[PDB]
């Protein structure tokens, strides 16, 4: 019956994961506006003809 | 195109028809450029290819 307040009133509880990843975060739009140019060295240069 | 068809007024009238035609002449066009050969040979990148 009597006890310390510091081990079972502590020790009462059952830790539960469902909060975690309840939200998350905006979705990958950049696709949609740009194109994808990997890149070799440390700049890259663009030349096109008129 | 023939003539209306008209009453008969006492005697017949001869009538003519109208015939025309259109000419058209050929023309010469022309486009051209000029560009130094060691430009085109100096050309690694390739920057006048799509020419």
């Amino acid at each position: 019956a009597i006890i310390t307040p510091a081990l079972i009133s502590a020790l009462k509880t059952s830790f539960q994961k469902h909060f975690q990843d309840a939200l998350a975060t905006a979705p990958s739009t950049y696709l949609q506006v740009a194109t994808v140019i990997p890149s070799t060295t440390a700049s890259n240069t663009y030349g096109w003809l008129g | 195109q023939f003539p209306k068809l008209r009453e008969w007024i006492g005697q017949r009238v001869i009538k003519d028809m109208a015939a025309q035609g259109y000419q058209i002449t050929n023309k010469l066009f022309e486009s051209t450029v000029g560009v130094k050969r060691t430009d085109i040979e100096d050309d690694n990148l390739g920057v006048y290819g799509p020419l």
